[PDB]
């Protein structure tokens, strides 16, 4: 929450538009770098004649 | 060595001519896939693994 408006006695102005703008960048997860599961006796090739 | 190693891939009706013989193309992309295109004049083109 990125507006000021935060932990004031007055309150008196606040509405949805002042009191709780939001940035949702900082929820971001790890998901640059992401993995998954391999089979083993899945045939992927791997040779290149 | 001596002898060849006869392999039966197939014995069916896949409706061939000797008016019509065979010509084909085979390549080679690794160890596990390697192809026979061929054609008939009559027929569908097929392959073979």
């Amino acid at each position: 929450r990125y507006d000021k408006n935060r932990g004031q006695v007055n309150n008196l102005a606040v509405s949805p538009t002042n009191f709780n703008l939001f940035n949702p960048v900082y929820s971001q997860k790890n998901n640059f770098f992401t993995f998954r599961t391999i089979d083993y006796e899945r045939f992927s090739i791997n040779y290149f004649p | 060595g001596t002898y060849f190693e006869t392999l039966i891939l197939f014995s069916g009706n896949l409706n061939f001519s000797t008016d019509y013989p065979i010509e084909s193309i085979s390549v080679y992309e690794n160890n596990n896939i390697q192809k026979v295109y061929w054609v008939d004049g009559l027929n569908q083109a097929r392959v073979i693994n």
